[PDB]
């Protein structure tokens, strides 16, 4: 589901560098190496935000109290 | 009574028991039941 | 490539109204929606119920002697056609909006997804009335998205403003609410004759030889019936078939005779007309004319009359009319159901019976049945076509059947011109049959009075296991052989002979007893349901250099060619290759045309179409042209070489076609085609395989089958799933390491594992035997979360069993009510409340008798704690009906545990040991700890090099940030992708060689070897304990009931030489006890204790009855006096000894054990 805070190899907190790092691939075009300029020295806290996938997006338009 | 929501139309209904079950203003059959307040603990584990 | 983001984004955020956004996955179920289609449309039903014909009844009056048995008040009625409607809400009105029904609604209130069903009947009085009324027969299901569901034509965005996930799929009929499925299965292939050599004919037919030959002809409607032609020793042929389930044989010379009003010279001129003066086909056929003329007529009209009146009665032929019509019905039903003109049927017969000939002299190879060559699939639309036209027939034949016995009982109502009457005996019958339908998907069980040419009668449906999306895929693709060849253990079929090379996928085969037995589909390969016309082929042919004769127009030289069953004409084998070359031209070429701007005219030259042209060889193949249009084929493409452009063909042209594979290999003049890619080799989840063209292939054989048995999402719409056991993975991430088709088959939306810093070392100490070590820190940070949704509902009108109307409703009985528990959990419904955690002696929900008025009580079943995340109370009906049904789904909480499995994408299985601390873990100079330890003892003997080759390629995509692709077959010998990535790496700044060095975790200096360090992709499991101290014992012999120990057990214990802990675990441990025997008498059920001697005194001294007849006097229980019986004492024996005694007692049959 949601961006995996406190990633496994890494002790290093990502949760908050999501919607920080989708739009730099969204409007820097900048390839994934964007997250070079956000201080991920290391390939293990890395490799999180790079092929994480966010199906919650997905999951949220899934309201039966949608009342519509 | 039991306050459930239609499922599609999505709007309270209070149903009674022993009642024909159905959203009264569209006219779905399938309701879940809301989820009230109840105290439940967690450990971070 | 790298990982679609922003189209990932701007793909979830918005769902496209357009369409589905991963046109390859419904290409890839294409097969069982397009048979739904071609059910409904295609005129398909409306041939199976025109071919069905109809029905007389009327009032027989015996002949007497009048030999023209009168009957005047004749009705003969059938069925105009099917009319399935869409699945409307429950029809009758409610005082509602009467809408639709989507199948989410059908999954949710536990339902079977049914449509009415109307036929068109029509009736005639002997005369010429035939006025037409519409008959309600039912509902029967309707599949997913298929052609009468109210999904087929929608977007992704309307299938989210319903409660379906964007890319709903369709191809399953939801009964019950269980998603049903329908296998392929592989019969042999359509209307050509295959040769036959079996040893079980001649055991049979002992004047028989395993030397035959058969055909399982179709009609249109797609009804095959099968007939074999059994070559005898003394020469004649037999024309075995199947009728009623049970097997007929006459002989060909009979029906051939029969068929055309034909002279054995016309015969003889046939058959071998050729060569003048073939000795062996000469003198057999001479010999099988003479055996028929042994006894046999003459004309065809002699010949047609005895074997109507021969048959009359397996026929449920009209009784009254005649008996020459009978034997042309035989003539037209059963011999060769494909073809119409009987001239052509008999051309074509002696086409057989000669290629027949050929076989036994061994001019002609053995055709192979157990070969994808000669074979096609069933779909799912087709064979519920056919079933629905078996139903639709024995409702005719019931209600025929209810008229007849209306005239029979004396005349109660007979008046086959009233519409009344009709009525009456319309409901005289039972007229549900959907009912039937639905019984079968919920059951597979084929019953009906003939086998529809089926070997096997059982098992025939699969249910939809969402487990995991790959399970999903895999049982939609996947084709069985059938158990009919399982229960014969051989190196027969079960062998991957080499017929499959883009058709099945060579690895994607389960292991163990099924192993071979079901094979999936290959990646691309699709099946042609739709046929076309093909009159402009003969005409084609005709224009081309062949020619159908009238009288023989055969010679030696000269091939024959077929037109999926009708021969057509004949020309020398060059000009054979020839036609087959120009005409396969003539379709790809039109094809090109047809696809673009050019105008798409009725094509001449369809592509479906397969140009089976066989080169003549002595002992191979009987060589002939054959061009086949029949849908259900298997049918792949490639590039034809010489043009540039699309080529599409079946497992008849490969044997025979130099189909390159790579555009490099390629020897020019001779290799016609060029596979579009070996990709197109493999099936679905065999490809998404990173670099499976490396590791030992029962590695990659393991990982598909285990891969179908991931814990990862099997979907996204979640909340309407009323399923009873799923899994779902909280952190999922794509891999590092892909092929592409993970990314174009959109597998962005399913993931089943995250990336791991695998660490291969040997440091613990506590993983081998393929163990594996998980590091605590990355465990608890939120490693492979697994989340098991176990949904059970709960219904009232079971416990309403018959007698009273609905009497339980949930909640409860006004009055009093547990608090201890009950108020704690169930909120006031009787309905527990939402997420409050539950344990084992736990109510989940309460309903009281109204009679009693007394409130029951439901617990948890379950064994680990399970929360609950939502109840749903399911209308139980159209309406008007109080909640008598309920659906509670428990979240039960599975994080990565001692004791379950994790593997990576190459069956490197492994196993959660020790959760070591994070700290005791090494660290590279980075220092990043490894969150996965795995052995080096795991790769010699499992020959997982494909796993290193992932590991780097990960190492360094994960750095760069590339999305390392890893199709097979792209890497050369000339370059190894080692090389490649080591590059990349060397690039990172990494070792070349993976390797990285390493400082112990435990003792901090560094070691003195460098460390092998990656990015594998790691998905986990759910294959993932009974103590018995004492408990209950059992009702008859005492035991615990239901741990084992005996039996080979025994021989372990004894073999010790350890008798004191033999007799100990098995008879002290087990059923220890002491019994009295009488001593003299020597039995032990005369013995009793003696009763009421005096106060309580001394003990009751037992007794004996068998050796008995004023202290030593005693009396009964019923007070009978007695004496004697005193020797008794105490044993201690194993009480299911003494169950033994009893039941032996109660044959009369005792023991007498003595004792000293
Ligand atoms: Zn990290
Ligand atoms: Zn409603
Ligand atoms: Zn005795």
């Amino acid at each position: 589901m949601i961006i995996p805070i406190r990633c496994f190899s890494c002790g290093k907190v990502i949760g908050d560098k999501w919607d920080t790092y989708l739009t730099l691939l969204q409007e820097d075009n900048t390839e994934g190496e964007a997250l070079d300029k956000l201080g991920l020295q290391r390939y293990c806290c890395r490799r999180m935000i790079l092929t994480h996938v966010d199906l919650i997006e997905k999951l949220l338009c899934y309201n039966p109290l949608s009342k519509q | 009574t039991m306050i459930y929501l239609c499922a599609d139309c999505g709007a309270r209904n209070t149903i009674q028991a022993k009642e024909v079950i159905r959203c009264r203003e569209c006219g779905h059959r399938v309701m879940y039941k809301m989820r009230t307040k109840r105290m439940v603990q967690f450990e971070a584990r | 490539m790298s990982f679609q983001t922003l189209e990932r984004e701007r793909t979830f955020k918005n769902p496209p109204k357009d369409g589905t956004s991963f046109p390859d996955l419904q290409k890839a179920v294409k097969p069982h929606v397009d048979s739904f289609n071609a059910l409904t449309n295609a005129g398909l039903l409306n041939y199976a119920v025109k071919e069905i014909g109809e029905k007389c009844a009327f009032d027989s009056i015996t002949q007497e002697e009048g030999g023209a048995l009168k009957f005047g008040n004749k009705i003969s009625f059938r069925v105009d056609e099917v009319q399935i409607a869409k699945p409307m809400l429950s029809s009758r009105e409610r005082s509602s909006i009467n809408r639709k029904v989507y199948p989410a609604e059908a999954r949710e209130r536990l339902t079977t997804y049914k449509s009415r069903l109307v036929l068109k009947f029509s009736w005639s009085v002997n005369g010429g009335p035939r006025q037409s009324e519409m008959r309600e027969v039912g509902m029967i299901p309707i599949m997913v998205r298929s052609n009468r569901c109210h999904l087929e034509g929608l977007s992704p965005a309307e299938l989210i403003a319903h409660k379906e996930e964007s890319e709903e799929m369709g191809g399953y009929f939801i009964v019950n609410g269980i998603e049903k499925l329908i296998r392929m299965l592989i019969l042999p292939k359509r209307n050509h004759p295959t040769a036959i050599i079996r040893p079980s004919f001649a055991n049979r037919g002992t004047s028989y030889s395993q030397y035959g030959l058969s055909i399982r002809c179709v009609r249109p409607d797609q009804s095959s019936l099968t007939n074999t032609l059994h070559y005898l020793n003394n020469g004649v042929t037999m024309f075995r078939f199947h009728w009623r389930k049970n097997e007929y044989l006459i002989p060909s010379m009979m029906i051939l005779k029969a068929l055309l009003e034909t002279s054995d010279k016309e015969i003889f001129e046939g058959i071998v007309g050729k060569d003048l003066g073939n000795t062996f086909l000469t003198d057999r056929v001479e010999l099988m004319l003479r055996a028929y003329k042994s006894y046999g007529l003459y004309s065809q009209t002699e010949t047609l009359q005895y074997l109507g009146s021969k048959f009359r009665v397996v026929l449920g032929v009209a009784e009254d009319l005649t008996d020459v019509e009978v034997g042309r019905f035989l003539l037209q039903k059963v011999v060769l159901v494909h073809l119409r003109e009987a001239k052509d049927k008999f051309r074509l017969l002696l086409f057989m019976i000669r290629k027949l000939y050929a076989l036994v002299a061994g001019e002609c190879c053995a055709d192979n049945p157990d070969s994808p060559q000669h074979q096609e699939i069933l779909l799912g639309g087709f064979l519920y076509g056919q079933i629905l036209k078996e139903k639709i027939e024995d409702w005719l034949n019931s209600i025929r059947a209810q008229i007849n016995l209306d005239v029979r009982r004396s005349a109660p109502g007979v008046d086959f011109s009233d519409r009344k009457y009709l009525t009456r005996v319309f409901s005289k019958i039972n007229n549900d049959i959907g009912t039937k339908l639905q019984y079968f998907l919920s059951t597979g069980n084929l019953v009906s009075n003939t086998g529809l040419d089926l070997q096997q009668a059982t098992g025939y449906t699969v249910v939809a296991e969402k487990l995991n999306f790959y399970r999903f895929l895999s049982h939609f693709r996947m084709v069985h052989r059938g158990a009919f060849f399982a229960e014969l253990k051989t190196t027969t079929v079960r062998k991957l002979l080499p017929e499959a090379w883009g058709f099945m996928c060579p690895v994607h085969t389960p292991d163990g007893s099924p192993c071979g037995l079901l094979n999936h589909l290959a990646r691309k390969c699709e099946i042609v349901t739709h046929p076309s016309d093909v009159s402009q082929i003969p005409s084609l042919l005709l224009s081309l250099g062949v020619d159908p004769p009238s009288v023989v127009g055969h010679e030696s030289g000269w091939g024959c060619v077929q037109l999926d069953g009708k021969i057509v004409g004949w020309c020398t084998y060059k000009l054979a290759k020839h036609v087959a070359d120009v005409l396969r031209l003539m379709k790809i070429e039109y094809a090109v045309k047809l696809r673009n701007g050019t105008a798409t005219e009725p094509a001449k030259v369809p592509l479906d179409l397969e140009i089976g042209y066989v080169p003549p060889s002595h002992n191979g193949q009987y060589p002939g042209l054959y061009l086949f249009s029949n849908p259900a084929r298997m049918v792949r493409p490639v590039k034809h070489i010489s043009t540039g452009e699309l080529d599409m063909l079946g497992p008849f042209e490969q044997v025979y076609m130099d189909i390159a594979c790579f555009p490099k290999e390629i020897v020019p003049k001779v290799s016609t085609h060029v596979e579009y890619s070996p990709t197109n080799v493999l099936s679905i989840v065999a490809n998404m395989t990173p670099f499976s063209d490396f590791n030992q292939s029962p590695r990659n054989m393991y990982q598909c089958q285990m891969g179908k048995q991931t814990m990862g999402t099997p979907g996204t719409a979640l909340r309407y799933r009323t399923d009873n056991k799923l899994y779902r993975l909280q952190t999922g991430q794509t891999p590092v390491v892909r092929p592409k088709l993970h990314n174009t088959y959109g597998l962005d939306h399913y993931p089943n594992g995250t990336n791991a810093v695998v660490a291969v070392i040997s440091y613990t100490g506590y993983d081998m035997e393929d163990a594996m070590i998980l590091n605590k820190s990355a465990h608890e940070r939120g490693f492979g979360y697994g989340t098991v949704y176990k949904g059970e509902s709960f219904d009232l009108s079971q416990k309403r069993r018959r007698g009273e109307p609905v009497v339980h409703h949930f909640g409860f009985a006004p009055g009093s009510t547990p608090r201890r528990e009950w108020l704690q959990k169930l909120d006031a419904d009787g309905l527990p409340f939402i997420g409050i955690k539950l344990e084992d002696g736990d109510p989940i929900v309460a309903y009281y008798d109204e009679s009693t008025g007394q409130n029951f009580i439901e617990t948890y079943h379950g064994t680990e704690p399970g929360f609950v995340d939502e109840v749903r109370l399911l209308g139980n009906d159209v309406g008007d009906s109080e909640c008598q049904q309920i659906h509670v789904k428990l979240r039960i909480t599975r994080s990565p545990i001692i004791g379950d499995k994790f593997s990576s994408r190459h069956g490197q299985k492994g196993i959660c040991s020790q959760k070591w601390p994070t700290v005791d873990m090494p660290f590279t100079e980075s220092g990043m700890q490894p969150d996965i330890i795995i052995n080096p003892h795991a790769f010699p003997s499992r020959m997982t090099i494909g796993m290193f080759i992932e590991s780097l390629a990960g190492k360094a995509g994960a750095c760069h940030g590339l999305a390392q692709d890893s199709t097979p077959f792209i890497y050369s010998e000339q370059q190894t992708a080692a090389d490649y990535f080591g590059e990349q790496l060397v690039k990172a700044g990494y070792n070349y060689h993976g390797n990285e060095p390493m400082y112990s975790g435990i003792t901090g200096q560094e070691m003195k070897a460098d460390i092998y360090i990656g990015v594998v992709y790691y998905q986990r499991l759910r294959h993932m304990f009974q103590v018995r101290t004492t408990g209950p014992i059992h009702n008859l012999t005492r035991q615990p009931v239901k741990i084992r120990f005996g039996e080979m057990e025994r021989d372990a214990v004894i073999g010790h030489g350890t008798s004191f802990l033999m007799q100990d675990r098995l008879m002290n441990c087990s059923d220890y006890a002491q019994s009295w025997v009488c001593r003299d008498c020597g039995s032990i059920i005369s013995i009793m204790s003696t009763i009421s001697m005096n106060g309580v005194g001394s003990a009751s001294e037992v007794r004996c009855r068998s050796c008995a007849k004023t202290s030593d006097i005693w009396q009964d229980g019923s007070g009978k006096k007695f004496v004697g019986g005193t020797n008794t004492t105490l044993i201690a024996l194993p009480s299911v000894f003494n169950y033994l005694t009893a039941e032996l007692t109660a044959m009369n049959i005792k023991m007498m054990l003595e004792v000293k």
